[PDB]
RNA sequence: GAAAUUGGGCGCAAUAGAUAUAGUACCGCAAGGGAAAGAUGAAAAAACCAAGCAUAAUAUAGCAAGGACUAACCCCUAUACCUUCUGCAUAAUGAAUUAACUAGAAAUAACUUUGCAAGGAGAGCCAAAGCUAAGACCCCCGAAACCAGACGA
């Protein structure tokens, strides 16, 4: 609800639209298991579309870690220091490609 | 809806605008332009020859997770649903005006 | 032992030299391999010299010498996915590590 | 007990994280919390119809407050801004009255000129030429 | 069972810099399983909760309750500990910062009632925790004057915005 | 607070045990062993259900008939009471008729 | 003991979140954390700002002076920052006055110099530097990076951009990141003035206009604890400003501020900056 | 309801599993009923999480919240839940609260999916597309009683 949860005012980071638009992602960090069915779509995202993604915005520096995890995570870090760590566990390739473009 | 819009401000719309972040957008359908000493107001819109309201796109977020719960007493009727409506944020860059009167 | 195989540039005449050793006639690419011994002597000479054996799943697909020619001019390359990704012309903000 | 529930702690905290700001034992005891957390969620969605009602009632009470400063009533302003095809809604008209009172004085001047053009057309029945601000713009 | 209050006297802070004010001593002390109830101890623990240790020993010598004879045994052992073990030079330079009472492990006996029915009588026990901080006691908070109520009202008028608009 | 504070010791399962690596051998001893043995002769368990599947009433009827002559004295009385109960449940109670 | 593993694992990770909500750790800088490559973050630093640097000359803009001393201290157990930071501080002072003397010509050189000291102060630059990932890339000794060093690192980036792409691209880098920090801010929230009534007598004497006669235009509830006055500043019986206040002295001290804004061109309804 | 005839664990792990640490303590004249519970470490010859409280009593107004808000309350909106009913805020039932335990068991026929097919099925049985195999539907607590055998004046 709204009386339980905090609230804020609609703002931007550093007047993000006035002079120029600065892309607000700094990093994406993928943990992706080499053997594991939970990261089946996450392996196909790295194989197919993370190279098309890392050229569409050269300000985001992307780290694919590739360690033996059960749950693959994506750790989006932004320009104001905020960290939004989300999971791509058992998601198809079309569902990670919109989850990352949302980030 | 109708947004009272000045320059260098922000607007939050509750739908995806199928745009890229950063694309400058000319908002048509201006229907009242005012200054400290005059105002011009259309019938019902001002012409495109007269006003040019620019807007960038900053962020294409989702809303905060926003609950829909249904309940009826003594009927075992209880539903819960959590929706996040997609949102976009426009920054109005300039309200130019041209002498076409 | 290494699974990698590059098709030689003269495998057209290298296979033709092995057909003339196991037999010769005109249109040498349409010789039917219906004989069990004749398919053995041809494919053992190719697998020993070139170092690439026909798998049991693909051994029945070879009814002609045309089909033996098509198998030996496709390049297989079995390397790790680390070496496949990190040598696939990464843009300068892709960093890939392997904890294995 | 072959398989009994091992994760019942996290099902309680799905409800009890919404109740942390309550009073009494509704913030602690789970049996008392679900009858209020459910009831706090139904009120959260039934008040999406009352926010749009209570904002428009607020906008009407802020247009009625500012139109009385120029001697207009509320139905004499909205009814004659429509007749000039000035399709401003209640949100902007209540935000013009606070933040731009010169423009709102011009909309009260326009809605009173059209009102006087509506009376002068009505007292002079029969065919008379229309008022100046009473001419509609047609779209085809 | 837990005994975390006894272990707070073993925290060793790093040795101080001379460009830093002197850290006051803290002396955590407790007695467990006092045959007295935990909410009859609260009236004695609330009484001494801001006082200096010499005024606390004065107001407990003349209280008629049972626990005042027990707190005065706790406050005297914690004052003797502060000059011995925790390096306070003055006995009089202490005040009670925290003075609470938890419940202890209570025993159960049978109380017979007037018929075949009965009740379950519980023999109450309690704890008493104290912390002495080295220093003079801080002064009690005065009531906020009419100047301070007028500032808060004018600051509440000054802070209000035009709500539900631009 | 019914949840443990320390995570349990790790379950090490040898997937190449004797009973695991040779599991399933001779389940087709009929159809490629000249049908001398049925695979129902390969299952080891109680006498009254070596190659037989029934519900709870048909199991207690079969246990009383096959091995009930040598059952213990208050295990036979606990079984006779169970068939006397499961008769009345399956034949008189229930939703569908 | 309820058998199983998946619920005992989740509770082990809800205890570790509560161990950081009860005892939060000290902040560690970004380079001592996983997933960090210092060469790749600088090339991503350039393309993020839609501008291109000479990447070796940008690498020397981030290494400070205190870092080289404490890199030689641990060597018992590189260029500095000052050259590029002096070019960037000196240019962005003359670039910002050229921006503000062109948009506000009526403002005096006292008020322009007090505007550049706001736009290049520690409150604006170290707020701008923390949201362009300059603290992440800077090489200092102590963390969090002190605002005296982070301001030196930010102007070294502008100094490095001057040598990379000339003074045309660099003035657009100052226009988009330093001049945007005055949006919505009043003039005297940037240029704090003691005695604005006496500063208005000096400026009205500059235009050869009469000294203003402060006149009480409107008032309400003078005998209460919540009064409202409207002191207007009339000169030659024509007002230049009116101002509100709780008393007459505040409403007169504020009516000089409204007339000072109307003289220097810094009103609330002035023409906004062009981008 | 016949007969001829035919021939070690996809268990429990201290409210579980035995009632069982024990048929002990305790209860009854007796037959009989019948519990509860323990957790260090290689060696003792070495924290964080329930209810409940405390830290820290309370400020006009009302199902204890929600919309909100600069702001905890003030403003506006809102007649707890379950069960039973024509219909319950009902002044109808149940419930102090926490932790744990506590309630849908199966047939022919149909359906779905395979195998094989005028045949199917590892004898028996069915078959005018059938037949074999699988999957999928049938609760918990509660009387006053009745009878048999002991134990009690
Ligand atoms: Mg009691
Ligand atoms: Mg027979
Ligand atoms: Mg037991
Ligand atoms: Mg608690
Ligand atoms: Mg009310
Ligand atoms: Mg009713
Ligand atoms: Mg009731
Ligand atoms: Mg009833
Ligand atoms: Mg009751
Ligand atoms: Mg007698």
């Amino acid at each position: 609800t709204a009386r339980g949860t905090p609230s804020r005012f609609l703002a931007s980071v550093l007047h993000n639209g006035l002079g120029r638009y600065v892309q607000q992602l700094q990093r994406l960090s993928f943990s992706v298991s080499r053997d594991g069915a939970s990261s089946r779509g996450a392996r196909e995202f790295v194989e197919r579309e993370v190279i098309d993604f890392a050229r569409r915005n050269p300000g985001v520096v992307i780290y694919v870690n590739s360690r033996p995890c059960c749950v693959p995570r994506v750790v989006a870090e932004y320009l104001n220091g905020a960290v939004r760590e989300e999971s791509i566990h058992c998601k198809s390739v079309e569902e990670i490609s919109t989850l990352v473009q949302k980030l | 809806r109708q947004w009272k819009v000045t320059s260098e401000d922000l607007i939050l719309i509750g739908n995806e605008l199928d745009l890229a972040c950063g694309e400058r957008i000319r908002l048509e359908k201006v229907l009242l332009v005012g200054a400290d000493n005059f105002t011009l107001l259309g019938k019902p819109l001002l012409g495109k020859d007269l006003v040019r309201v620019e807007a960038t796109v900053i962020e294409k977020t989702e809303s905060w997770p926003r609950i829909i719960m249904r309940f009826r007493k003594r009927k075992n009727f209880k539903k819960k649903r959590i929706v996040t409506t997609p949102q976009t944020v426009l920054r109005i860059n300039s309200i130019e005006i041209a002498p076409c009167l | 032992r290494s699974r990698a195989y590059t098709p030689p540039e003269d495998l057209q005449s290298r296979l033709e030299s092995y057909v003339k050793e196991v037999f010769l006639p005109s249109n040498w690419q349409d010789i039917s391999l219906e004989d069990s011994r004749l398919k053995f002597n041809l494919l053992a000479h190719l697998a020993d010299d070139l170092g690439h054996v026909v798998p049991n799943s693909r051994l029945h697909q070879m009814c002609r010498v045309r089909d033996v020619l098509d198998f030996y001019n496709v390049p297989i390359q079995d390397r790790s996915k680390f070496d496949e990704l990190s040598a696939s012309n990464l843009p300068p903000n892709l960093k890939i590590t392997w904890s294995y | 007990l072959r398989n009994r529930v091992t994760d019942r702690y996290f099902r309680i905290q799905e409800v009890l994280k919404h109740a942390r700001h309550f009073r009494g034992r509704k913030n602690r005891c789970y049996r008392l919390a679900v009858r209020t957390v459910i009831r706090a969620f139904v009120k959260c969605t039934k008040a999406r119809y009352l926010k749009k009602k209570n904002m428009r009632t607020l906008w009407i009470n802020r247009i009625t407050a500012a139109s009385q400063e120029h001697g207009l009533k509320y139905p004499a302003l909205i009814g004659n801004l429509v007749k000039c095809q000035v399709e401003l809604n209640r949100k902007v008209l209540a935000d013009l009255a606070i933040y731009e009172p010169k423009t709102f004085k011009s909309l009260a001047a326009l809605a009173s000129r059209r009102r006087h053009e509506g009376f002068a057309a009505a007292l002079g029945d029969g065919k008379e030429p229309e008022g100046i601000f009473s001419r509609v713009v047609q779209y085809h | 069972i837990s005994r975390k209050w006894e272990k707070k006297n073993k925290i060793v802070y790093p040795p101080q810099l001379p460009g830093e004010p002197r850290r006051p001593a803290e002396i955590y002390h407790c007695r467990r399983q006092i045959k007295y109830s935990k909410d009859k101890m609260w009236y004695l623990a609330k009484l001494i909760r801001g006082m200096s240790i010499d005024q606390a020993l004065a107001q407990l010598e003349f209280n008629d309750k049972k626990g005042a004879k027990i707190i005065k045994e706790v406050l005297l052992e914690a004052q003797d500990m502060a000059v011995r073990d925790h390096n306070v030079e003055f006995r009089s330079n202490l005040y009670i910062a925290e003075s609470t009472s938890g419940r202890g492990q209570c025993l159960k006996r049978i109380r017979y009632h007037g018929r075949g029915r009965f009740g379950i009588m519980e023999k109450v026990y309690c704890h008493y925790f104290v912390k002495l901080v080295e220093g003079p006691p801080p002064p009690p908070e005065p009531p906020k004057t009419a100047v301070a109520h007028a500032k808060e009202y004018i600051q509440q008028l000054r802070s209000r915005t035009i709500v539900h608009t631009l | 607070i019914g949840i443990r504070l320390t995570l349990p010791p790790p379950k090490v399962v040898d997937r190449w045990n004797e009973k695991r690596a040779m599991f399933g051998v001779y389940d087709n001893i009929g159809i490629l062993g000249n049908f001398e043995k049925h695979p129902k002769e390969l299952i080891r368990g109680p006498i009254w259900l070596r190659g037989w599947k029934g519900n709870e009433l048909q199991r207690c009827i079969r246990k009383r008939k096959m091995v009930g002559s040598r059952m213990f004295a208050d295990d036979l009385h606990n079984l006779n009471k169970r068939i006397r109960y499961l008769y009345k449940h399956f034949n008189r109670h229930g939703k569908f008729r | 003991v309820k058998k199983g593993f998946r619920a005992a694992f989740r509770f082990q990770k809800e205890l570790e979140r509560q161990r950081l909500l009860r005892c939060p750790p000290p902040p560690v800088r970004r380079s001592e954390k996983p997933n960090w490559d210092y060469h790749a973050e600088i090339q991503a630093f350039g393309h993020r700002l839609q501008e291109n640097f000479s990447l070796d000359l940008l690498k020397t803009a981030f290494v400070n002076s205190c870092y080289i001393k404490s890199e030689e201290a641990k060597r018992q157990q590189l260029k500095s920052n000052q050259e590029l930071s002096e070019q960037g501080t000196s240019f962005s002072q003359t670039c910002l006055t050229q921006f503000l003397e062109d948009e506000y010509p009526d403002m005096p050189t006292e008020g322009i110099k007090n505007l550049v000291d706001f736009l290049t102060g520690e409150e604006v630059v170290c707020h701008v530097a923390r949201n362009l990932a300059v603290e992440q890339l800077t090489l200092s000794e102590e963390f969090p990076v002190p605002p005296a060093v982070l301001q030196q690192t930010f102007f070294a980036v502008i100094g490095a951009l001057l040598q990379s792409s000339g003074p045309e691209r660099t003035a657009l880098f100052i226009r988009d990141f330093l001049i945007t920090q005055m949006t919505g801010k009043e003039l005297f929230e940037m240029w704090k003035i003691i005695n604005p009534m006496g500063l208005l007598v000096e400026e009205l004497k500059k235009r050869n206009v009469s000294a203003p006669e402060s006149r009480l235009t409107r008032q309400s509830g003078g005998t209460t604890a919540l009064p409202l006055y409207f002191v207007g500043l009339y000169c030659d019986k024509k007002l230049i400003a009116e101002g509100p206040g709780e008393t007459v002295l505040v409403a007169e001290e504020e009516a000089a501020r409204v007339a000072l804004r109307k003289l220097y061109g810094f009103t609330e309804n002035r023409r906004p900056w062009n981008y």
